[PDB]
């Protein structure tokens, strides 16, 4: 029995051992929009007579 | 077809850490199992026929 726990301590700690790390990676994106009309900016101007 | 096979059971090993640590606390379940985990005499001797 006291060898059961010493084992088992022995093997707690090596267990204690990192694998990977996971993220994501997204700074620096931003989301885009969709302008559907052109902004023209011209009016016409005529006089009455057409002249 | 005949065969004979020991059955010692099934023991899960797990990759990436040290083998060893992991066959102690095995050998103390598989010392238990046998009954050879605490001190022991053999009597066997009057398991006979004639």
């Amino acid at each position: 029995e006291d060898m059961a726990k010493i084992y088992g301590a022995v093997a707690a700690v090596s267990k204690n051992v990192n694998s990977s790390v996971t993220y994501e990676v997204k700074r620096g994106t931003h989301e885009l929009i969709k302008v559907p009309t052109i902004p023209h900016n011209l009016v016409l101007i005529q006089s009455d007579n057409g002249k | 077809h005949a065969l004979i096979k020991e059955d010692l059971g099934q023991w899960p090993v797990e990759t990436g850490i040290s083998l060893v640590n992991q066959a102690g606390v095995f050998a103390v379940q598989l010392a238990n199992k046998l009954g050879i985990d605490k001190p022991f005499v053999l009597d066997a001797g009057s398991n006979y026929f004639t």
